[PDB]
Formats: structure tokens, C-alpha cells, sequence
């Protein structure tokens, strides 16, 4: 039906000390798989 | 290693459809798609297209969209260029080559593949218009 | 910012579909995130750049990550091995 | 339809003595949640024209003990760690973003 109130856009959030401290934590585990001077990048994919 | 080599008349007139032909070596249509790449004396390179084992896109030059053309044959295991309409400027090189490398994943796409490179260059065509 | 939409299509199942219906009030959702899924690049050289892409969309390895430690087993009662025994008659 | 400029124009190099390189671009050449296309090609008169440097540092096979080129871009850059008696020939810069796959103008070489 009718919209009560302000009309806004859902979102979500996340700490950013503990998102980096465990992608941190991670990417040094799995250097060990590939190598130790391995440069690990991150990617968003696109449409699907 | 494999080496290609380019084909086309040697002596051409203005004002004629110039039909330029890569000689596919070994390598079929079917593998690593080619591309055409045009020179220019006193002038920096010049872009003319690419292809695709099954065309399809075959994304060209938007200053030449409406002018040149790419055909492919499997059968006949060659790429042709039509052009007409020549310019003062059409006296240089024409190379043809191929693009070595791919990158894909399941995520890009869906599996599409991305080409970028260009591999190892084709002896280029001598070409003197003229009346 | 992202986007919501009513009607989806969960387990495709292109024959199928659902509508979501509205909620009342607002919804204010707090979890966990426990695991992350990644998809590897192609095969293009021998490059140190790495890059990990995220996949998703498979359903079967949303489980896996939970009964990865077990594993069904057959029990067989029957069992032979020789011993120094006599039946009488 | 991007113009790119290469720097130095004209470069005089002894035997031994590295040399560097610089290409420029206006547009940014990160691709869309990609990597950079840019390779370097060496254009040796009378011989044809073979790829050295794929990406941005990739060495994709060959003689490329020699040449050495990184960073993010903008204005890019090649090193050399050292000069051979095959390095005579014009240098070419690429670029490939999106649309047209375009090179750049180019760049001779003096032996001493
Ligand atoms: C992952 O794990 C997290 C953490 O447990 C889950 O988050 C919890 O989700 C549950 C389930 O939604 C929450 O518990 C209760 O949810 C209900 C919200 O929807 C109600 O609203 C309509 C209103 O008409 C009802 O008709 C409908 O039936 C639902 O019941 C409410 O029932 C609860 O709130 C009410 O009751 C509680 C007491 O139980 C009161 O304190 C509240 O004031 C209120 O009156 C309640 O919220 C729970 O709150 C969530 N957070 C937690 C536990 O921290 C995730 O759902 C789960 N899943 C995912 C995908 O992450
Ligand atoms: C993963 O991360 C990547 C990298 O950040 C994201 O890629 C971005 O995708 C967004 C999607 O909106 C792109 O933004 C849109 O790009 C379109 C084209 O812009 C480029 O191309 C034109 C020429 O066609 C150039 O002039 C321009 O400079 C850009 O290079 C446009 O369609 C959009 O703008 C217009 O249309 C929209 C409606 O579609 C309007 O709202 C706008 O106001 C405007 O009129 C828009 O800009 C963005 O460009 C991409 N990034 C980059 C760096 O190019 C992926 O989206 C992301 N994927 C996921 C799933 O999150
Ligand atoms: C959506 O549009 C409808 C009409 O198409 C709106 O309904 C009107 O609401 C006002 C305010 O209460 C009434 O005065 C009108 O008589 C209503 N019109 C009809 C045709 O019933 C409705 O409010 C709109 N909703 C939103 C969220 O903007
Ligand atoms: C998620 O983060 C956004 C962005 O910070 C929050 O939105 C703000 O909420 C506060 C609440 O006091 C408002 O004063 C601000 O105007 C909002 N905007 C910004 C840009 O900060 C949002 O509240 C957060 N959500 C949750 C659930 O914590
Ligand atoms: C990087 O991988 C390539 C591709 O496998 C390797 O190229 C081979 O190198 C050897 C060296 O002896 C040659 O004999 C082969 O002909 C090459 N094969 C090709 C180009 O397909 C290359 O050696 C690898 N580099 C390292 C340092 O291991
Ligand atoms: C904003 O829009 C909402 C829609 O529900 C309405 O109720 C409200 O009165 C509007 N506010 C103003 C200041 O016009
Ligand atoms: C995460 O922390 C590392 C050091 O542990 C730092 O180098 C990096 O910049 C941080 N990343 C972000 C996104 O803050
Ligand atoms: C690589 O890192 C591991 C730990 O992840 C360490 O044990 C190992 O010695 C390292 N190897 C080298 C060659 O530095
Ligand atoms: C997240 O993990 C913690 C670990 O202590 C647990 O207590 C909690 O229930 C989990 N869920 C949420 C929403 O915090």
C-alpha cells in the first residue's frame, strides 16, 4: 500500500576493522597453497 | 612457433574493392582468433578489427564501422578484409596476427572469454597505387 | 545501496517461481558471515598477480561446508577367522 | 579514440647503461574490475614485429631477460636492466581499454 514516512534505501554495514583483519588473516593462508611472494588481488565479478 | 603470412594482389588501382587475404596457417580457424592491424608511414598505427572463431561480435573501428569488413570461412581456413573507397593514404603495411592469451572463470560472464595480446607479426603487404 | 525485489527464483527451476509478500513495520536483521566462496582466474601464465573472484550459485556447496566431517558407514555383523575348535557329534 | 604520447622521442643509449622509457595516457587504463592492457612492441627494420610485455609486467616468453616494466599507469613506464646489440629498432606503445585497441606513436633508438 501507501508509504508512511520518508521513503529511503535499504543498505547494510559492516566493521571495517574486522573485515580487513580477517581477510588479513586469510590471505596469508592461503599463500602457502601457491607461494610466499604470491600478490593476491580481489575482484567483484559482474553482471550474472 | 607458428609463422603466418599475408596474401593480396600487388599492384592495385583507385577507386577499386581491395580484397586482402591472411594465409591461416596450421593453426585452424576453430583455435586462438586472429585480428587485423593496419600501418602507416609518417602516421602512428592504425586499428582496423577483430574476429572470432564464430564472429559474432566482431567489434571494428567506429571511424571505419560503415567502410571495411571482416569475413571468415572455415573451409576455406582464411580472413579476408573488403575495402573500398581507397585515400591518399592507403599506400603502407597491412599485418595480420593473432591473440595468444585467454582469461576466464565461471563468474566473468558465464565463461565468456577475454582476449588481449597480440602474437607474433606477419611479413606485411607492398602495395603501390598508381595510375 | 542495493536493491529489493518481490517475486524470485530460489533453486532456479525455470518451470517455478514465488512471490514475496509485503511485511509489516521494518525489518532490522543482525547474523554472522562464517565462510566466503572464491573462484580462481584462468589459465594465462605464470603470474605472481593472483586475483580471487567470488562465485556463488551452487547450492551444493552452500552444504558442504557443514557435513564435511561426516560420512555414512555400512556395519557387517559377519565375521571369519580361524580358531582351535572342535564340533562334537 | 585516445591519443597517447611516448617520452623520450628519441633516445641515445652506450651499451650497458640502462635506459627508461614513459608512456602517457589521458583516460585512466584500468579495465572494468579488470587488469590493464598495455604491451610494449619492438619494431626491428627489415624484421617483423614480435609482443615482449603483456598486462603491465608479464613477460610473456623470449628474449625478455632484459626488459622490465611496472606500476599502476597513468604514466606508464618501461626499465631496461641492460642493453643488448639486438635492441636496435622502434619502441610502440599500446593501449586497449575498451573500444579501440589504438597504439601510440613510437620512439627510436642510437647505439653508441
Ligand atoms: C541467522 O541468525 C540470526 C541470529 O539468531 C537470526 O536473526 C534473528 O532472527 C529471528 C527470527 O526472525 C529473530 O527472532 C524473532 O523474529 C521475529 C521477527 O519477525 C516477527 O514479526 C512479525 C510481526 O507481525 C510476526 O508476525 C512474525 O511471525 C515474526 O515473529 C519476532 O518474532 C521477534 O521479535 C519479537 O519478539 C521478541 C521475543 O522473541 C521481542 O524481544 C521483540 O521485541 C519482538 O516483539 C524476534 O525478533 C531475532 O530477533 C533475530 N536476531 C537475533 C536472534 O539476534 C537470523 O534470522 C538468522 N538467519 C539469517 C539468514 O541470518
Ligand atoms: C563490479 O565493479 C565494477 C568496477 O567498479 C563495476 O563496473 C561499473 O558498473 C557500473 C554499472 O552502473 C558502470 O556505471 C555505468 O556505466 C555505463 C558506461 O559508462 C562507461 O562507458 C561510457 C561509454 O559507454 C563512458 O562514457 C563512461 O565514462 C564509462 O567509461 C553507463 O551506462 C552508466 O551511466 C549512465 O547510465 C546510467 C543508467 O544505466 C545512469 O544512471 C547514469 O546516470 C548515466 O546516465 C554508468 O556510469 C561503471 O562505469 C562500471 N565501472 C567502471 C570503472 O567503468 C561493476 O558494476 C561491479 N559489479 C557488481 C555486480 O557490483
Ligand atoms: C498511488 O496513486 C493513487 C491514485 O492512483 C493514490 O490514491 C489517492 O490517494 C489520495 C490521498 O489519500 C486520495 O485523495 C485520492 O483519492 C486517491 N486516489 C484514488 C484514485 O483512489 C495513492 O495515494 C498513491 N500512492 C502513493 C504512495 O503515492
Ligand atoms: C548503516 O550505516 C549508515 C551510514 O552511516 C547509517 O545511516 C546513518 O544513520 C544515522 C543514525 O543516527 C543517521 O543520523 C545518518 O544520517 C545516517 N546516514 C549516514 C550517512 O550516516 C545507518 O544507520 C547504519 N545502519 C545500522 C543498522 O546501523
Ligand atoms: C612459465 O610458464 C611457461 C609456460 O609453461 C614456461 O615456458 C616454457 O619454458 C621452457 C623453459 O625451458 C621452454 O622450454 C618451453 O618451451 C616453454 N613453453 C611454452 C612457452 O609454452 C616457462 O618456462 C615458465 N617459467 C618459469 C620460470 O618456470
Ligand atoms: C514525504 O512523503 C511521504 C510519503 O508517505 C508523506 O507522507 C510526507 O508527508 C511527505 N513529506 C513532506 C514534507 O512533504
Ligand atoms: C588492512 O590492514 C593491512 C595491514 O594489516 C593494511 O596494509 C591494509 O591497508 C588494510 N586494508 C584496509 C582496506 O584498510
Ligand atoms: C612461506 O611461508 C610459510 C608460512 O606460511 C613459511 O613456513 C615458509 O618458510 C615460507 N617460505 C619461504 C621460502 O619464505
Ligand atoms: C555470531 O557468533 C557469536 C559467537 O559468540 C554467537 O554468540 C552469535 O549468536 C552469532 N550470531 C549473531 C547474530 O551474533
Amino acid at each position: 500500500g501507501d508509504i508512511i514516512g520518508d521513503i529511503r534505501q535499504a543498505h547494510c554495514n559492516v566493521s571495517k576493522a574486522t573485515w580487513n583483519e580477517t581477510l588479513g588473516k586469510v590471505v596469508k593462508q592461503l599463500r602457502k597453497h601457491f607461494g610466499n611472494n604470491t600478490i593476491i588481488r580481489f575482484a567483484n565479478s559482474s553482471g550474472g | 612457433q607458428v609463422q603466418l603470412q599475408e596474401s593480396g594482389p600487388g599492384l592495385l588501382k583507385p577507386s577499386e574493392t581491395l580484397s586482402l587475404t591472411c594465409a591461416v596457417s596450421g593453426v585452424s580457424i576453430t583455435s586462438y582468433p586472429w585480428s587485423w592491424i593496419r600501418q602507416s608511414p609518417g602516421k602512428g598505427l592504425e586499428w582496423i578489427g577483430r574476429i572470432f572463431t564464430v564472429g559474432g561480435h566482431t567489434d571494428l573501428n567506429p571511424s571505419l564501422k560503415s567502410r571495411v569488413t571482416i569475413a571468415r570461412d572455415s573451409s576455406r581456413n582464411q580472413v579476408s578484409l573488403i575495402l573500398r573507397s581507397v585515400t591518399a593514404a592507403d599506400t603502407a603495411l597491412y599485418y595480420c596476427a593473432r591473440v595468444p592469451f585467454y582469461w576466464n572463470n565461471k563468474s566473468w560472464y558465464g565463461g565468456a572469454y577475454q582476449w588481449y595480446a597480440l602474437d607474433s607479426w606477419g611479413q606485411g603487404v607492398a602495395v603501390t597505387v598508381s595510375s | 545501496p542495493c536493491r529489493i525485489k518481490q517475486i524470485i527464483n530460489m533453486w532456479q527451476r525455470i518451470g517455478q517461481c514465488m512471490y514475496a509478500p509485503p511485511i509489516q513495520g521494518v525489518i532490522r536483521c543482525v547474523s554472522n558471515i562464517t565462510g566466503l566462496i572464491l573462484t580462481r582466474d584462468g589459465g594465462s601464465t605464470n603470474s605472481t598477480t593472483e586475483t580471487f573472484r567470488p562465485g556463488g550459485g551452487d547450492m551444493r556447496d552452500n552444504w558442504r561446508s557443514e557435513l564435511y566431517k561426516y560420512k555414512v558407514v555400512k556395519i557387517e555383523p559377519l565375521g571369519v577367522a580361524p580358531t582351535r575348535c572342535k564340533r562334537r557329534v | 579514440d585516445i591519443v597517447m604520447t611516448q617520452i623520450p622521442v628519441s633516445l641515445s643509449v652506450t651499451p650497458g647503461e640502462p635506459a627508461s622509457i614513459s608512456c602517457s595516457s589521458s583516460q585512466s587504463l584500468q579495465h572494468i574490475s579488470g587488469y590493464t592492457y598495455l604491451d610494449w612492441y619492438l619494431q626491428k627494420p627489415g624484421q617483423s614485429p614480435q609482443l615482449l610485455i603483456s598486462r603491465v609486467s608479464g613477460r610473456a616468453s623470449g628474449v625478455p631477460d632484459r626488459f622490465s616494466g611496472s606500476g599502476s599507469g597513468t604514466d606508464f613506464m618501461l626499465k631496461i636492466s641492460r642493453v643488448e646489440a639486438e635492441d636496435v629498432g622502434i619502441y610502440y606503445c599500446m593501449q586497449g581499454t575498451q573500444l579501440p585497441f589504438s597504439f601510440g606513436q613510437g620512439t627510436k633508438v642510437e647505439i653508441k
